[PDB]
């Protein structure tokens, strides 16, 4: 899975954050908010 | 009794229509090269042309529910 | 039904290896062939007094009318 | 619970709904919880400032994404046999055999083709180097950045606008008048002058030398002395080859007309001299409005002075009106946007602009597709929040005996005579479609009812086609229109009469049968939108719906059952009807230019006059290549568009799951499926937070128009761009 | 919870309050109708939405309505 | 003024039959807010979904009611 | 019978009736003049 | 000179090729020629078939007009006698019975009466009561 | 010619900001 653009690594490191870490970052956060029942 | 009445009148129309609007007869004759038909189209609006050649000389519409198969089991 | 889906996705990423096919992970059907061949042998010594099979779609040989086939095996 | 901030009553909700309106009604900023008129405004404006930076970035990513994977700089050596490229292809998920049919267009990679025909637009307006599209993309980047820390700035209490100055209407056109439009118009002109036009006749100009480079010889002293003609002369003429100094002319403003020879677009100096016109009016216009100097008109004396005996009040009051409602505005804007949105389209796709845009058939189709389909969304939209605002803002005592008022007086008498005209014209014309189908199914394909489309040909005649042999107006040599010396006949004349463009195509008996389908589709789904809005206040059947809101599920069982009453309930059915007429008009484009690019005229005019001809030989025919992108045997680049094809077949029918099954069902077997998770041991350790119920009859339409919208777009698509790609590119 | 509104043109026909199957209204004297009572819903806190009031009432259009507001456990109707 | 046998028109402005023809069957003493009766030709929507009919009769004051006979 | 007459006289009967009536014509008349796209 | 991208049948290499073939609609076997002939009269396109001119111009009024002329004699015929009866039906103290169990005598006799409707609705429209006043109508709130 | 890699480092690091001002903008917005 290799590229001949300049940086070709960055799509290595970038596409899994962006698959994995912040959606289930933002998920995570957005899940607990909803749920925050300190006030209302 | 009635919806029996209904099936009545339903098998006897089949056995009319294959009685006199049918190639059965030249059917049982050469049954692997005639197709089996039983209905007829009047031409009129050019709907003559569903009155295909169903072999032995024979227009109509071939016939798909096996009553040809059927009678001639049924001597 | 996913079973289906991904040997879609495996077939459209040029991955025909990874699907759920004959030439690949097989789900082989192993009771129904096997009630297959018993049916099959049913005419030698489960049912002695018939001389072949109830119907030639478990197996043994194939069975045609004129140019056609009238019924052969179902694998 | 927190979430939703905005309103208590769903925030005190103990189910999972709670979850889905808060989500629904997040940016309904009017109803939320103690709102005033200058939050929502200045929230709103904001909430504007945040959408232009997202466009702003958008456009910055396709720049960027675009010079960093793509091959510009070797597109432009040769745009008529080397396909663009949109992005780079990183997935793990692919195989061998993926790799190996998306490495394409000569890469070194698997890479996407694009199709939103932007290296084209990027090269005719001068931009020709991988760095110039960086610094583009880095600039735009800024934009963005200035644009949304602006939405900050005037969100803080020093900066909050003021209610009166959200109000004020002169100001605001005058400004976006003569600014926005007139002067970004002639920057723009500026721009194609001083560097378009003398990129496309070969001459390198950038930053860096702009400064000491006059656009023409003789610079100012002709505009300055009145002297315009020396602008206009020496032309391009017809051997001038695009991006070179062979056959280039000196002017920077004509009025050549029709098409480059060699790029079948319109001339540069052409576009030069009608941004720069546009925006002279467009400046003469933005000064019409009283804001500060006494002069000027007043929109409200213009409105009130425009009565008339027969509308009783006319125009009266209509000011407040418009100026008090927010929706009558984003109505009248929508509207406004999907008219020029359908024209951006018709007009596009007839008298392209970009060089080497017209060879490229599949980025033609899909860029009509596409603006096509967003003027239709938008066009609804614009129903949609004319409705919200009748059921919301409208105030019937000072709008009384008004143009407005009257709408409803005669209301009944509107839907009437709408519907006898959708019921006229789809009877008979479903009518001769099937006439036509039975006969040729009959084997007399010469008993077909067959109109000659006569009033369009003679449109056509009169705007200079001589190929129907009417000999009117401009198509007379002998007429006065056509003898009064325009510089633009010659070449116009020229353009139209060719056969190699889409100026004006050749029509017969399918088109006529196909523009009056269109017109059935488009009165019909303006029926269902118009009764909505219309009885959106309130009618027989509920006298008091403006009561329940805009969006409200039923009245119950009762008064003989009160299923999709509300006005949101008249958007959802015209929803369908939208996607309809928006599926029949691109099947005609589609199928016409096929023919028209293959040459094969002769497929679409001999089988577009019965039904059975669209369904084999447009439809079962060019989807032979479509449904073979996996196989078997292989895989080949079409893989991706197969795969999308049958995810659209897939979410449409989905979408019908939500559809025609409705709530009390759901509900049951979910309370089956709770009453399992709390009877099964190891899993009573786990609890929901929120009790699990069924989605609502609203949200449950919602729901199935979504799928099913999707579904359909997607199938178009993919179908669309996999059989233009297999024909063509 | 819901609102339930009665309005004036009640006749007394106390079909919505047998209709009502939580017990929501009631019939209290009045003397604006030939049969002195009118309807009232001094539980409208019980009350789900199933519009049968509004289906058992027989005159023009209803003298009683109702409308829905914020959901709880009561009007949602949850048994879990 | 309206009595037995009469021919009114409606002006409830939100009644099934505004702007239709009913007929008084009867009027009762003052305390009443809607003293007037009048029935109609045509049925209304009252009703359960799939109902046969509805109700063809309501009570009016004397100021929504105009004198047609 | 009254009767008799009443039910023969019942919307789908005579709708029926009239349908059949006016099939009959159209398949007479093209019978006899088929393929009329217009009056010669 | 109007329609040079169209031409006579008479003269149409395709449609002349074509019309050879022409099937037999009916069981006269005449009917395939008898159709060659009668479309030989009106303009065909490239592809062999004929094509009808509908901009008003008289010499193709049998393309158009006529038919036109003869449907409207005819619905208009259907929408009088409907309309009549109805109307006379109304004030038989029980319209939706007859309604279901049609009045066939006075079914047939209104029947027989519709030839004469442009004259009978010209006359309705100048006596006034073909069209109701808007205040004697329902309207539905506004 | 093609990007350099610093071209592209430097692309991202700008795009920082407007992600920076974004934040900004949607937690003054939710107030
Ligand atoms: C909206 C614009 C946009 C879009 C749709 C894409 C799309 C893509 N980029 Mg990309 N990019 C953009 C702008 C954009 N880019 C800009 C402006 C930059 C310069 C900083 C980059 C720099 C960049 C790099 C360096 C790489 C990508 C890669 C990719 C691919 C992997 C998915 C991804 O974005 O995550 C990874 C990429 C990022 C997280 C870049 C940040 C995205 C920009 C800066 C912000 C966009 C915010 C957006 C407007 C939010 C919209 C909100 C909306 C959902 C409500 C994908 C094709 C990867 C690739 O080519 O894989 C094959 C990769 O390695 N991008
Ligand atoms: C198992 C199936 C599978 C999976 C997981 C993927 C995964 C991927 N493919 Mg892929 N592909 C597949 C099958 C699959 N493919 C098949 C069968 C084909 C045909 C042969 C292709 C053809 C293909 C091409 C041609 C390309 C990809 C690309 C990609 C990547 C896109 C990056 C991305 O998703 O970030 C971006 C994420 C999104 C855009 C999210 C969209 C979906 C969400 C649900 C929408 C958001 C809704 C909502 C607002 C979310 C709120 C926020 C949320 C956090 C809660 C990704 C790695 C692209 C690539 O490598 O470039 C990066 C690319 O160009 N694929
Ligand atoms: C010269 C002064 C000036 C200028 C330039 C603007 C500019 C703008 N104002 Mg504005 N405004 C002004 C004075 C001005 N204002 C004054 C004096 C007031 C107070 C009375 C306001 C009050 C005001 C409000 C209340 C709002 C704005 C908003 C906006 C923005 C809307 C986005 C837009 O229309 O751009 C995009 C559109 C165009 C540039 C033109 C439309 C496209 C044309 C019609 C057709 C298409 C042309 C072409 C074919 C398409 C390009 C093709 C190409 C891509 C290939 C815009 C940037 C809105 C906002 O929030 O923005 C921050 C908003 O809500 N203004
Ligand atoms: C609207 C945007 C715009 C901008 C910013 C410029 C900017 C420029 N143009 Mg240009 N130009 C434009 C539109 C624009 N032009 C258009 C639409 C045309 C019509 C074809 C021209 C035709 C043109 C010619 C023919 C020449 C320039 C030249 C110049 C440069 C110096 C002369 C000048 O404009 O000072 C204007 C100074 C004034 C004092 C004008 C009076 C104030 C006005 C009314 C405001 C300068 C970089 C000249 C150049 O390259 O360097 C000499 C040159 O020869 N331009
Ligand atoms: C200028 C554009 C514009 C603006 C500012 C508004 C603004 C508004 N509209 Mg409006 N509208 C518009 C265009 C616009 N609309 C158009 C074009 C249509 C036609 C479709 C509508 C139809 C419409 C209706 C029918 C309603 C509104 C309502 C509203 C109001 C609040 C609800 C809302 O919009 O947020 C909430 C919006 C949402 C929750 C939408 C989320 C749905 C997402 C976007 C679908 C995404 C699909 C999915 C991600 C696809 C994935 C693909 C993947 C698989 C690849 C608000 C005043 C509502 C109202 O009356 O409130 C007063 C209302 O009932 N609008
Ligand atoms: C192919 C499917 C289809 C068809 C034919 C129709 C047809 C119709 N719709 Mg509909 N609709 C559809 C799908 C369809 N719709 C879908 C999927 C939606 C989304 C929910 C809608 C939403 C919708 C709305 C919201 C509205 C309509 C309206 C209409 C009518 C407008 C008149 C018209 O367009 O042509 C004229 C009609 C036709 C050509 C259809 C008649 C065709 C038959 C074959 C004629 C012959 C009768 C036949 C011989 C009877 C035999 C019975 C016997 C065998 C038992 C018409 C009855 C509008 C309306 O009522 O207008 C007054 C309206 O308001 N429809
Ligand atoms: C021109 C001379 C002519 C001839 C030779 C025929 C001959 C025939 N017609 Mg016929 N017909 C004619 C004129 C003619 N008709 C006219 C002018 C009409 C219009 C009223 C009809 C209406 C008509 C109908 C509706 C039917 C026939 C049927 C028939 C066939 C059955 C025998 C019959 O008439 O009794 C049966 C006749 C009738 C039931 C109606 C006759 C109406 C009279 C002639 C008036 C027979 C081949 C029937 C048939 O083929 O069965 C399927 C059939 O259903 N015809
Ligand atoms: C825009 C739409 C339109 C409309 C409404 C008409 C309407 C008409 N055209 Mg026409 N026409 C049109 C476009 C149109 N045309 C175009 C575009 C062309 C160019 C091909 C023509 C060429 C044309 C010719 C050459 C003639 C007409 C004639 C007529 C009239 C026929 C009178 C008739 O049959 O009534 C008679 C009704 C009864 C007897 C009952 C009629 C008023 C004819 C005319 O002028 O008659 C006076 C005629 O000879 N038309
Ligand atoms: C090609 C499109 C053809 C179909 C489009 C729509 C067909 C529907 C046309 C029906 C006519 C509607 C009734 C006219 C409405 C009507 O007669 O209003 C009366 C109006 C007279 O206007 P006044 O002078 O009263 O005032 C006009 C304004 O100045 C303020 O009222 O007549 C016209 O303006 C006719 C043009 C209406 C357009
Ligand atoms: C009288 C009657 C009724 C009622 C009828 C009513 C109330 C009718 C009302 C009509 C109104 C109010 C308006 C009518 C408008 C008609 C228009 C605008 C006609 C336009 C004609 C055109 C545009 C002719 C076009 C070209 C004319 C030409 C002759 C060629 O072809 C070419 C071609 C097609 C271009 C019923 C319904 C009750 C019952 C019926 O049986 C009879
Ligand atoms: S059903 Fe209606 S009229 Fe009867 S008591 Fe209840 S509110 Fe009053
Ligand atoms: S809606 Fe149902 S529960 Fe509520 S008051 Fe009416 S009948 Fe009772």
């Amino acid at each position: 899975m290799d590229g001949s653009y300049a940086a070709s690594y960055l799509p290595w490191i970038l596409i899994p954050m962006v698959g994995w870490l912040f959606p289930a970052v933002t998920m995570g956060l957005l899940f607990i908010h909803i749920e925050s029942e300190g006030e209302g | 009794f009635g919806h029996l009445a209904v099936v009545f009148v339903w098998l006897s129309g089949m056995y009319f229509h294959g009685a006199k609007f049918s190639n059965y007869e030249g059917w049982l004759a050469d049954p692997t090269h005639i197709k089996p038909s039983a209905q007829v189209v009047w031409p009129i609006v050019g709907q003559g042309i569903l009155n295909g050649d169903v072999g032995g000389g024979f227009h109509g519409i071939q016939i798909t529910s096996g009553l040809f198969y059927l009678w001639r089991a049924s001597g | 039904f996913g079973l289906y889906i991904h040997n879609d996705t495996m077939r459209a990423l040029g991955r025909p290896q990874d699907m759920f096919s004959d030439t690949a992970i097989q789900l082989q059907p192993i009771f129904a062939q096997w009630v297959q061949h018993l049916h099959t042998l049913a005419p030698g010594a489960t049912a002695p007094n018939a001389l072949a099979t109830a119907s030639y779609a478990f197996g043994g040989e194939t069975i045609a009318v004129a140019g056609k086939v009238a019924m052969m095996p179902i694998t | 619970t927190k979430f939703p901030k905005f309103s208590q009553d769903l925030a005190q909700d103990p189910t999972t709904r709670r979850i889905w309106y808060g989500i629904a009604t997040a940016h309904d900023f009017e109803t939320h919880d103690g709102m005033t008129e200058e939050n929502l405004y200045q929230k709103i404006f904001a909430s504007h400032f945040g959408h232009i930076a997202i466009i702003f970035l958008w456009t910055s990513g396709t720049l960027f994404h675009v010079a960093w994977q793509g091959n510009f700089e070797q597109w432009i050596k040769d745009p008529l046999n080397i396909r663009p490229i949109a992005h780079a292809i990183w997935d793990p998920h692919f195989g061998e055999g993926a790799v190996n049919a998306f490495t394409q267009a000569g890469a070194s990679n698997p890479v996407n083709i694009a199709y939103s025909g932007v290296y084209h637009w990027f090269y005719t307006i001068g931009m020709t180097t991988n760095q110039e599209l960086y610094s583009g993309a880095v600039f735009l980047l800024v934009l963005a950045s200035l644009f949304l820390f602006a939405g900050w700035l005037h969100l803080q209490p020093k900066f909050r606008p003021s209610l009166a100055w959200f109000k004020n209407a002169e100001s605001r056109l005058n400004h976006h008048l003569a600014g926005l439009f007139g002067v970004s118009s002639l920057a723009w002109a500026g721009h194609l002058v001083h560097v378009a036009i003398p990129e496309a006749r070969g001459q390198h100009v950038g930053w860096d030398n702009f400064l000491s480079t006059p656009p023409h010889p003789a610079g100012l002293m002709p505009f300055f002395t009145g002297n315009w003609g020396v602008y206009a002369a020496d032309p391009d003429t017809a051997g001038h080859i695009f991006g070179t100094s062979e056959g280039a002319g000196t002017a920077i403003l004509t009025f050549l007309g029709g098409f480059h020879p060699q790029t079948e677009s319109l001339w540069l100096t052409d576009i030069a001299h009608h941004h720069l016109a546009i925006a002279v009016i467009f400046i003469i216009a933005g000064h019409m409005y009283r804001t500060n100097w006494g002069i000027g008109h007043s929109i409200k004396e213009i409105l009130n002075a425009h009565k008339g005996p027969l509308t009783g009040a006319g125009h009266t009051n209509l000011y407040d009106t418009i100026n008090n409602s927010l929706h009558f505005q984003l109505g009248l804007a929508l509207a406004s946007l999907g008219v020029i949105t359908s024209l951006v389209a018709q007009h596009m796709y007839s008298l392209p602009s970009y060089a080497f845009i017209a060879q490229d058939h599949t980025t033609q189709a899909a860029l009509y597709t596409h603006h096509q389909y967003i003027a239709g969304f938008l066009m609804v939209g614009a129903f949609a929040h004319g409705a919200i605002f009748f059921v919301r803002d409208y105030d019937p005592v000072a709008n009384k005996d008004n143009v407005l008022a009257r709408m409803l007086e005669h209301k009944e008498a509107l839907i009437s005579h709408l519907s006898w005209v959708s019921l006229f014209l789809g009877f008979h014309t479903l009518g001769l479609y099937v006439h036509n189908d039975v006969v040729v199914a009959f084997g007399t394909p010469e008993k077909q009812i067959l109109i000659e489309p006569v009033f369009a040909q003679w449109i056509q005649a009169t705007s200079g086609k001589a190929l129907y042999g009417f000999d009117v107006l401009l198509s007379n040599p002998d007429s006065i229109a056509s003898t009064t010396g325009a510089a633009w006949l010659p070449g116009w004349l020229d353009a139209i009469n060719s056969g190699t463009n889409s100026l004006f195509l050749t029509i017969g008996p399918g088109d006529f049968l196909v523009h009056h389908a269109i017109a059935l589709g488009l009165h019909t789904t303006a029926l269902i939108l118009i009764k909505g809005a219309l009885d959106a206040r309130g009618s027989k059947l509920m006298p008091d719906k403006k009561d329940f809101g805009y969006s409200f599920p039923c009245d119950g069982p009762g008064r003989g059952g009160t299923c999709d009453i509300s006005a949101w309930d008249a958007f959802y059915l015209a929803m369908f009807w939208m996607l309809n007429t928006l599926g029949w008009l691109t099947f005609y484009w589609h199928w016409k230019h096929l023919g028209v690019w293959s040459g094969n005229v002769a497929q679409f005019n001999e089988n577009s006059t019965y039904l059975m001809g669209w369904f084999r030989d447009y439809l079962w025919a060019n989807s032979a290549q479509l449904i073979n992108g996996y196989n078997p045997y292989g895989v080949n680049n079409l893989s991706v568009w197969a795969w999308m094809f049958l995810f659209g077949h897939l979410v449409w029918a989905t979408g019908f799951m939500f559809l025609i099954s409705w709530r009390g069902y759901w509900q049951e077997l979910i309370e089956t499926i709770v009453w399992a998770h709390e009877r099964t041991p190891l899993a009573n350790l786990v609890r929901w937070k929120d009790k699990p119920v069924a989605l609502s009859i609203v949200q449950a339409r919602l729901v199935g128009l979504a799928h099913f919208t999707v579904g359909y777009v997607l199938t178009y698509a993919a179908f669309l761009i996999a059989s233009t790609a297999g024909k063509f590119g | 919870s819901h609102s339930v509104k009665i309005y004036d043109t009640c006749i007394g026909c106390t079909q919505c309050v047998r209709a009502c199957p939580l017990d929501v209204l009631e019939m209290v004297p009045w003397d604006g109708c030939k049969a002195a009572q009118i309807a009232s819903s001094p539980r409208t806190e019980d009350c789900v939405g199933c519009k049968r009031c509004e289906t058992a009432c027989p005159t023009d259009f209803l003298s009683i309505r109702v409308y829905l507001g914020a959901e709880t456990t009561r009007s949602m109707g949850l048994a879990y | 003024a309206l009595n037995r046998g009469d021919k009114v028109r409606i002006k409830r402005t939100e009644s099934y039959w505004y702007g239709d023809v009913g007929t008084v069957a009867s009027v009762e003493k003052s305390g009443i807010l809607y003293p007037v009766i009048v029935r109609f030709d045509r049925v209304n929507y009252n009703g359960f979904s799939g109902s046969a009919s509805g109700v063809n009769t309501n009570n009016f004051a004397e100021n929504e009611l105009e004198l047609v006979q | 019978m009254d009767g008799l007459k009443s039910f023969l006289s019942t919307a789908p009967v005579m709708i029926m009736a009239l349908l059949t009536f006016t099939a009959g014509i159209l398949i007479e008349f093209n019978r006899f003049y088929p393929d009329l796209l217009f009056h010669p | 000179d109007d329609f040079a991208n169209l031409t006579p049948c008479s003269e149409n290499p395709a449609y002349l090729a074509k019309s050879k073939n022409f099937l037999n609609t009916t069981n006269d076997p005449n009917s395939g020629k008898i159709r060659a002939e009668r479309y030989a009269s009106a303009l065909c396109g490239p592809e062999g078939y004929p094509h009808l001119i509908v901009d008003g111009r008289f010499t193709h009024a049998g393309d158009f007009l006529i038919p036109s002329i003869l449907f409207l004699y005819i619905a208009g015929w259907i929408g009088w006698v409907g309309r009549s009866y109805l109307i006379e039906i109304r004030e038989s103290k029980n319209p939706e019975m007859q309604e279901v169990v049609i009045n066939v005598p006075l079914a047939i006799k209104k029947m027989l009466g519709g030839f004469l409707w442009p004259l009978a609705a010209v006359g309705e429209y100048t006596s006034g009561k073909l069209v109701m006043k808007d205040s004697e109508i329902p309207t539905s709130p506004r | 010619m093609a990007l350099s890699d610093t071209q592209i480092l430097a692309a991202l690091v700008v795009a920082l900001l407007p992600a920076f001002l974004a934040f900004r903008l949607s937690t003054e917005l939710y107030k």
